Formats: C-alpha cells, structure tokens, sequence
C-alpha cells in the first residue's frame, strides 16, 4: 500500500520555526557518514551497531547505528555493508559495552546496505523533478552505485543538491515554506517533510529517526519529485 | 584551542555608539561558532548575537546592534548603536566548535570558550 499525499496543514512551516535553520543544514550540507564495506564491531543495545570507519579529517571514528526494531540489527550485525547517511554529536551518547559531545562519536539511523552483490557498474543517474508552488522549473539528477540504495542516500543527494542551488535551508530560516520528498516505485510512493517541527528548538536526532526504518529502493525503478512553496 | 579576550569597555551617554572586540588566539574563529553575550546586574547571562547568514540578534537590540567578524585579524566586533542604559552589562563572547554540526544559539551554557568581558556602562 503506498503512503497518501501530505494533507491540508500535514506540512511543517518554516514560519513556525523559530530556531536556527542552521542545525537542519548542517544535517544536508557535504559532512555526512559514507564508508564502504565495513562490518560492525559492536552491538549497543538491542537495535544499535557501532562501525569504525576513518575520519579522514585523524584516524578512526565511531559511528553507532540506530534501526528501528531489532531484527534489522541482527541482520546486518555480522555483514560487510555500506553505511551512507546523516550523521549528528550533539547529544550523541553509546558506549562499546548524558556524557560529553566527543568528536570520535557520532551517531546516525538506518542508512545501511549489503555490500557483497550490490554494487553496479556504472554510476546509475535518477531524475529529481521540483515543484516550486506546483510548477516545475528546476530538474537535476542524482547518482548512486548500488542496485538497492536507503531512501535516506538519496534524501541526502536530492538535498544537498537544493541546499547548494535553491538555498533550500540556510543559516536562519529557509526562503520556502513548505516542502516535501516523494518517492515513487512502481504505483507505490512515500514521502518526507523537510522542514523542522514548530517551536524554538530543532532536535536533530528525532527528525533523522524516520531513517530507522532502513528503508531501501531499487535504483532502476525508483523517481523522485520535491514539492517546495515559498513565503 | 581558541582563548578569547575582549577589549573596548567603557562609559558612554545615551544614544552614543561603541564598538566591543574580541581577539582570538590558538585557532581560527572560522572554526568555532561564535557569538556574544552580556549579563546585567541583577539578570541572567543573555544573547546578544550570533556569527551566520547576516546575523541573528535578540530582539533588544535589532537595529541597533551589529556583530562583524574579520578572519585575518581573528578578531570579533560588536558595534553598538543608539545605546540606551538598557544596554549596561557585562559583555562576553564566546565559541562552540563547529565539527559538532550543532548551533547552540542563545544557550550560553552549551558554548565551550568565554572571554573575560568587559563592563558597557550607559548613562542617561
């Protein structure tokens, strides 16, 4: 069954964010988790892996992962995956069997594929159709390498492009209103709202929590509409 | 990692101007988030402005009050205009390291370094 279309007044506003945009574009912005081929190297509670991947920027960081149940856990707990996603620190707290924001720590949902028989061999293209207050002027694509990709991957991608060209969040407040990311495969389509929840506050970690889901595409079929109005 | 003091203190009459700096040394402000504060007798520590977009000031002082930051001279500014006694404080800058993808905006007990201050008196 595929998920019905954002109500009348089911869409955050913008305007009803009173915080810093900041911390929502911070989420899209080029800093992200991507590491390939990696297996986890602890288990934190029943949902959670904690991979090891390289900081690049010294050596080693810790990533822990958040599923939404766990039988996702133990799927992946002893496979070679990609983990692609929006990684946060602040109020980011695990350990390897509140404590202070560590730079070595960082904590993210779902984002995690298969690695073995995943991969293709070219980079594959997906078109991104946006609608500005219902018209589409602005069409671009994104590109991944894996047959089955996380939904997230591909927010990320379609995201960072707006975030670059269109200004879709800046430092204080968004220019657009509204806006959502729908994705459609086959006849079936879901979609999430891009815009933080009302009040003075953007807590990072329970938006990025719709991402728990591990909710994976197929690359071929999947496309991608954004639907953003303006103030 | 990155030690703040401020400079430019002093009196000032009513509807007078005055500009606050803040060096710092031991690393680059461009990687810290900075913002100032001030902290009036008798009240708790309170936003001013923070660094990002074209600012972002407390409503107290919007139109009044300008913060600047220039990365050669690692050196934040704080330009205060029409200044009203109001306006007397303690006045602090401060910094929260920007690879914790986090803004604490006015949450003065979240930011990781503090200059010393400097009194801003107004007389009417």
């Amino acid at each position: 069954e595929s998920q019905p279309d954002p109500k009348p007044d089911e869409l955050h506003k913008s305007s009803k964010f009173t915080g810093l945009m900041e911390n929502m574009k911070v989420l899209y912005d080029d800093n992200h988790v991507s590491a390939i081929n990696v297996k986890s190297i602890d288990q934190f509670l029943y949902f959670d892996l904690i991979y090891s991947i390289k900081d690049t920027k010294g050596n080693y960081d810790n990533v822990r992962v958040e599923f939404k149940n766990k039988d996702l856990a133990d799927k992946y707990k002893d496979k070679y995956v990609d983990v692609f996603g929006a990684n946060y620190y602040y109020q980011c707290y695990f350990s390897k069997k509140s404590h202070q924001t560590d730079k070595r720590k960082t904590c993210m949902y779902g984002g995690v594929t298969e690695h073995n028989g995943n991969q293709l061999d070219k980079y594959r293209s997906i078109t991104v159709r946006v609608f500005e207050d219902g018209k589409n002027l602005l069409s671009f694509d994104v590109q991944t390498n894996k047959k089955k990709v996380t939904a997230q991957e591909l927010d990320y991608l379609t995201r960072h492009y707006l975030v670059k060209n269109k200004k879709l969040y800046e430092f204080n407040n968004s220019p657009y209103e509204t806006g959502y990311i729908k994705f459609i495969e086959n006849e079936n389509s879901f979609w999430y709202d891009m815009m933080p929840a009302p009040g003075d506050k953007f807590d990072q970690s329970k938006y990025l929590m719709m991402y728990n889901d591990n909710k994976m595409v197929d690359s071929k079929d999947v496309k991608i509409e954004v639907y953003l109005t303006t103030k | 990692q990155v030690q703040l003091v401020e400079s430019g203190g002093g009196s000032v009459q009513a509807g007078g101007s005055l500009r606050l700096s803040c060096a710092a040394s031991g690393s680059t402000v461009s990687a810290y988030y900075m913002a100032w504060f001030r902290q009036a007798p008798g009240k708790g520590r309170e936003g001013v402005a923070v660094i990002g977009g074209s600012g972002v000031y407390a409503d107290a002082v919007k139109g009044r009050f300008t913060i600047s930051q220039d990365n050669a001279k690692n050196t934040l500014y704080l330009q205060m205009n029409s200044l009203k006694p109001e306006d007397t404080a303690m006045y602090y800058c401060a910094a929260y390291w920007k690879g914790y993808k986090y803004h604490p905006k006015f949450d003065d007990s979240a930011y990781e370094y503090w200059g010393q201050g400097t009194q801003v008196t107004v007389s009417s």
